[PDB]
RNA sequence: CCGGAGCGAAAGCGUUUGCCAAGAACGUUUUCAUUAAUCAAGAACGAAAGUCGGAGGUUCGAAGACGAUCAGAUACCGUCGUAGUUCCGACCGUAAACGAUGCCGACCCGCGAUCCGGCGGCGUUUGACCCGCCGGGCAGCGUUGCGGGAAACCACGAGUCUCUGGGCUCCGGGGGGAGUAUGGUUGCAAAGCUGAAACUUAAAGGAAUUGACGGAAGGGCACCACCAGGAGUG
C-alpha cells in the first residue's frame, strides 16, 4: 500500500510499445527530488505535463 | 634486392647468419686463456666449454656447462686466440 | 540421410544371414 | 534485545532469486535460526509468474514487516542465483526484492553473492545436444 | 498454535581480543525446554562476519568465520574457525592473460590446531612491459609454489592460534610471499585466501577465556 | 564451399580440446569455438542503486560486482542476438565492436 | 586462469607433489663415415559407441514408463528411469579419425607478433622487463599474390606442369545397382578387411552470378495494414 503520487514528465524518451501506443518517458516529482522512476505513458503527452502514477514502485525495464 | 652481390658480402652479414649457411662455413665459437686469480698457469678452454674445467693439480673450477658459453667463475680473466 | 541407408542395410543383410545360417 | 539508541540488529538475508521462483530468507548471524521466509509463489496463484519481480516484491514487503516485529533492523544480503551445474545468473526476482527490502524502512549492509561455483562441475541435464527447441 | 518466537531468548556473541569490535551481534534460540538446553543449541553456531566489521579500518573482502565455543552468562563466547575471502575479490583478481600460482598446505600450530592454508598469487606486468602475456614457466611457478609453502609452514608452525591471527588480519604473509618471489618471477595479488580449521584440540575453559580475558 | 579459413573455431596444432556445456541450452560446444561473453555488472542495478544507498549502514560502501562467465553455441548466440552474420569480407574483422 | 598458446606419430593431453623411462629444438672446432629417402605381403598404436569377466554405480541417460503438445506425436518439451557413463583385464580397429590437402628434399615475397634454445646490446626492477640477431615450431596480415587454379581461394603452397621429368608409397576413371551378392579371411558377437555382376540412367556433381523465397538479421515506408476510435457490415 502506497499513496497516489503525483509525478511531472522531465523529458519524453520517445514511443514504445509493440504497436507503439506507449510512450515511455521519465518523470520527476515536485514535493520531494529524492526519486526518479521511467514510466510508460499511453496517450499524446506534451513536455512538462504532469502525471499520476499509482505504483511509483516497479520500473519498465526500457 | 634484385641485383644483390652474393660473392662479396658484407661482413656484418657472414656474420649475422647462421654458421652453416654463410658462403663458407666457419664456426662461431674460438679458444681462450683462462688465468686463475690464484694461480698463474695458463689453460686453453673452448668457447662451449661443455665440461666442469678445474686447473690441473688445484682446486678452483674454471668454467661451468651451460646451454651455450661456458659461464667462467668470477676473477677468472681470459682473452680469445686466433 | 545416407546415415539410415546404412543402418537400414545393415539390419538387411542381419536377416539375410539368419534366414541363410537356418538352412544349412 | 533492548539496544541503546535502537542500534541496528543485523540479520543475514538469503536471496535465492532463481527462476520459476523467488525465496526471500532472513536468517540470524549464524543462518541456524530462520527469522522469516516468504517465496514468490506464496505471494501469487499462477504458477507462471512465481518468479515475476512482482511476486518478489510481495515476499520481500511480507518478511520485512516479520523482521520488525521481532527486533532486526539491518539486513546483509547474500544472493544466490540457482548455481551449482545449472546457470548461475540472478533471476528477474533478485533486483526486485532487494529494493523492496530497502524501501520498506530496512536497513542494508554489506551486500554479497553467495552462488554455488564447482571447481569441476557434474554432467548437466540435457543431452549433448542440449535443450532445442 | 502458540508463537514460536515467544521462547526465543537473545544472546550477544562476542569475538576475542585479537579483533578490536568485541561486540559482533546477537542470536536467538529457545529457552530451555524439556530435556534441551539453549546452551548447547548455541555451541555449534559458524557467524562469517567481515574483517571490516571487527577491525576499526581494515579491508573488507576478508571474512572471519566465529564458532561459539561456550556461553557465559546471556553473552556466548566465540573463536576463530576460519578466514575466507569475498567472491568479488577472488573473481576480479583472476585476470587473463597471466598465470596464477595456488599452493596449499597442512601445517599445526604450536598448540594443536590443524589448519589449511590456500594461497594464490599472479604475476605482476612491468611497467614497461611492451609484451601482452605475463606468463612464467612451469618451473619458475614451481619455485614460486615451493616458496609459498615454506613461508606459510614457517610462519604458522612456530606460532600459536593467536599470533597467526594477528598474522591473518593484515596480510603479512601475503606480503613476505611477495617480497620473496621478487627474485623468482615479480607477482602482483598475493593473498591467503582461505584458511581451513580441520582438526581442533580439546576444548579447554583457560585457553577460551584467555582469548576473550 | 569452405566458408572459414579457421573452421569456425580456433585450433592450431591440436586434436581435440575439452568440450564446455552451453548456457542457456546446455549443448556440448568446444572451449575454442564456444563464443563467450565475460559479462561484469553490479549485483544492484542502477534503477536500485540510490535505494540500496539510502538504505545502507555504512557512508561509502561501494556495491560489488556480479563476474558471470557465459559460454553461447553458435545456435544460442546467434538467436540471442550476441553475434550476428557479416558480409563475406565484414566476416575477417576480428576486433571486437566498441 | 585457458590464449587462433604448448606437447604428442596420430587418437589424444589442464589440481599439488614424488618416482620411472622417453622426446623435440637449441649449443658443439665431440664421434661413426653413407650407415640414407620412400616403402607390397607384415606389425604397434588407435575418440566415441559396442562385446566379455570382476569392482563400482554421484550426476547424466539409449531402451522403457508417464505427463504434456498435436489432426495423430511411439518426436521435439517436462517428470522418473535400464543398459551404459568411471576403474581393472582381455577383444572390436571404426569417425566430418579433416588442414576433407601423404612422406622426404631444393628453389621461391614482404612485414609485425608468438613459444623454445642460443648470441649480443642501454637502462629500469629483485631472474623480471626493454632493443636486435640465429635455428626450430603453432599461426596471422599485406600480397589485389612476379605465380597457380573451374572459381571460391592457396606463401602450414593448392607456387617453381605444354617452358609438361628430384625420389617413393597409397589411390581416382559418368551417376546408380553397391560397399550389395558370392567366395576367402578375422571376430564371443556386433562387424572389419577384400569385393563383383546382371540390370538401370543422360546426367549426377563442383564454384560463382542474377533473381525469387525464409517461421534469418539490420534499416525504413501507406488506414487498399495496425494501435486509439468513429460508421458499419456479417
Ligand atoms: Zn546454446
Amino acid at each position: 500500500v502506497q499513496p497516489i503520487k503525483l509525478a511531472r514528465v522531465t523529458k519524453v524518451l520517445g514511443r514504445t510499445g509493440s504497436q507503439g501506443q506507449c510512450t515511455q518517458v521519465r518523470v520527476e516529482f515536485m514535493d520531494d527530488s529524492n526519486r526518479s522512476i521511467i514510466r510508460n505513458v499511453k496517450g499524446p503527452v506534451r513536455e512538462g505535463d504532469v502525471l499520476t502514477l499509482l505504483e511509483s514502485e516497479r520500473e519498465a525495464r526500457r | 634486392p634484385l641485383a644483390k652481390d652474393l660473392l662479396h658480402p658484407t661482413p656484418e652479414e657472414e656474420r649475422r647468419r647462421h654458421k652453416k649457411k654463410r658462403l663458407v662455413q666457419s664456426p662461431n665459437s674460438y679458444f681462450m686463456d683462462v688465468k686463475c686469480p690464484g694461480c698463474y698457469k695458463i689453460t686453453t678452454v673452448f668457447s662451449h666449454a661443455q665440461t666442469v674445467v678445474l686447473c690441473v693439480g688445484c682446486s678452483t673450477v674454471l668454467c661451468q656447462p651451460t646451454g651455450g658459453k661456458a659461464r667462467l667463475t668470477e676473477g677468472c680473466s681470459f682473452r680469445r686466440k686466433q | 540421410r545416407a546415415k539410415w541407408r546404412k543402418k537400414r542395410m545393415r539390419r538387411l543383410k542381419r536377416k539375410r544371414r539368419k534366414m541363410r545360417q537356418r538352412s544349412k | 534485545p533492548q539496544v541503546a539508541e535502537g542500534e541496528n540488529v543485523f540479520g543475514v538475508c538469503h536471496i535465492f532469486a532463481s527462476f520459476n521462483d523467488t525465496f526471500v530468507h532472513v536468517t540470524d548471524l549464524s543462518g541456524k535460526e530462520t527469522i522469516c521466509r516468504v517465496t514468490g509463489g506464496m505471494k501469487v496463484k499462477a504458477d507462471r509468474d512465481e518468479s515475476s519481480p512482482y511476486a518478489a516484491m510481495l515476499a520481500a514487503q511480507d518478511v520485512a514487516q516479520k523482521c520488525k516485529e521481532l527486533g532486526i533492523t539491518a539486513l546483509h544480503i547474500k544472493l544466490r542465483a540457482t548455481g551449482g551445474n545449472r546457470t548461475k545468473t540472478p533471476g528477474p526476482g533478485a533486483q526486485s526484492a532487494l529494493r523492496a527490502l530497502a524501501r520498506s524502512g530496512m536497513k542494508i549492509g554489506r551486500i554479497e553473492d553467495v552462488t554455488p561455483i564447482p571447481s569441476d562441475s557434474t554432467r548437466r541435464k540435457g543431452g549433448r545436444r542440449g535443450r532445442r527447441l | 498454535i502458540v508463537d514460536p518466537f515467544s521462547k526465543k531468548d537473545w544472546y550477544d556473541v562476542k569475538a576475542p581480543a585479537m579483533f578490536n569490535i568485541r561486540n559482533l551481534g546477537k542470536t536467538l534460540v529457545t529457552r530451555t525446554q524439556g530435556t534441551r538446553i539453549a546452551s548447547d543449541g548455541l555451541k555449534g553456531r559458524v557467524f562469517e562476519v567481515s574483517l571490516a566489521d571487527l577491525q576499526n579500518d581494515e579491508v573488507a573482502f576478508r571474512k572471519f568465520k566465529l564458532v561459539t565455543e561456550d556461553v557465559q552468562g546471556k553473552n556466548c563466547l566465540t573463536n576463530f574457525h576460519g578466514m575466507d575471502l569475498t567472491r568479488d575479490k577472488m573473481c576480479s583478481m583472476v585476470k587473463k592473460w597471466q598465470t596464477m600460482i595456488e599452493a596449499h598446505v597442512d601445517v599445526k600450530t604450536t598448540d594443536g590446531y590443524l589448519l589449511r592454508l590456500f594461497c594464490v598469487g599472479f604475476t605482476k606486468k612491468r611497467t614497461n612491459q611492451i609484451r601482452k602475456t605475463s606468463y612464467a614457466q612451469h618451473q619458475q611457478v614451481r619455485q614460486i609454489r615451493k616458496k609459498m609453502m615454506e613461508i606459510m609452514t614457517r610462519e604458522v608452525q612456530t606460532n600459536d592460534l593467536k599470533e597467526v591471527v594477528n598474522k591473518l588480519i593484515p596480510d603479512s604473509v601475503g606480503k613476505d610471499i611477495e617480497k620473496a618471489c621478487q627474485s623468482i618471477y615479480p607477482l602482483h595479488d598475493v593473498y591467503v585466501r582461505k584458511v581451513k580449521m580441520l582438526k581442533k584440540p580439546k576444548f579447554e575453559l583457560g585457553k577460551l577465556m584467555e582469548l576473550h580475558g | 564451399t569452405k566458408k572459414r579459413r579457421n573452421n569456425g573455431r580456433a585450433k592450431k596444432g591440436r586434436g581435440h580440446v575439452q568440450p564446455i556445456r552451453c548456457t542457456n541450452c546446455a549443448r556440448c560446444v568446444p572451449k575454442d569455438k564456444a563464443i563467450k561473453k565475460f559479462v561484469i555488472r553490479n549485483i544492484v542495478e542502477a534503477a536500485a542503486v540510490r535505494d540500496i544507498s539510502e538504505a545502507s549502514v555504512f557512508d561509502s560502501y561501494v556495491l560489488p560486482k556480479l563476474y558471470v562467465k557465459l559460454h553461447y553455441c553458435v545456435s544460442c548466440a546467434i538467436h540471442s542476438k550476441v553475434v550476428r552474420n557479416r558480409s563475406r569480407e565484414a566476416r575477417k574483422d576480428r576486433t571486437p565492436p566498441p
